[PDB]
């Protein structure tokens, strides 16, 4: 059981190919219209795992 | 041609701040934000020693 | 300058960041001096 | 110091400001570790390769 949960709450620090792993900083730093790139990435990412 | 080159994150922080600043409160649910680090918590007195 | 040779032993361990950890063992992968050299 | 990324445009209109990393639009807000900045004069149709 550990290692299933340890992983997963690890998977949260992966930046699958974004410019962070953070959604308050990409939030804070571009344009929305140019920040659906970006969540996508998280998203399908952590969808994912 | 002019070129800037920021490069952001990392523990210390300067070259910023054309905005105002507010008092401090603790033991209450609060948004805040230091040196761009948003989010939201309830901030105590720690221990670490750094 | 009389020029010699010794070992290295364990030496040459600095701090990478300046971020706090406590009771990790947290790994790095960055310029050191090499063990045993 | 304290950095206002507005005085610049009183200077003169730009005939490119392509930001890469952060959106222009709200500069005014973050705070940076280290900023550098560079100049130089080159011909016209080799801005594309900045």
């Amino acid at each position: 059981n550990a290692q299933a949960l340890n992983t997963l709450v690890k998977q949260l620090s992966s930046k699958f190919g974004a410019i962070s792993s953070v959604l308050n900083d990409i939030l804070s730093r571009l344009d929305p219209p140019e920040a659906e790139v970006q969540i996508d990435r998280l998203i399908t990412g952590r969808l994912q795992s | 041609v002019v070129v800037l080159s920021f490069e952001l994150l990392h523990a210390p922080a300067t070259v910023c701040g054309p905005k105002k600043s507010t008092n401090l409160v603790k033991n209450k649910c609060v948004n805040f934000n230091f040196n761009g680090l948003t989010g939201t918590g309830v901030l105590t007195k720690s221990n670490k020693k750094f | 300058t009389t020029q010699s040779y010794t070992n290295s032993f364990t030496r040459g361990v600095y701090y990478p960041d300046k971020v706090f950890r406590s009771s990790v063992l947290h790994l790095t992968q960055d310029l050191f001096l090499p063990f045993f050299s | 110091c304290v950095a206002d990324y507005s005085v610049l445009y009183n200077f003169a209109p730009f005939f490119a400001f392509k930001c890469y990393g952060v959106s222009p639009t709200k500069l005014n807000d973050l705070c940076f570790t280290n900023v550098y900045a560079d100049s130089f004069v080159i011909k016209g149709n080799e801005v594309s390769q900045i």
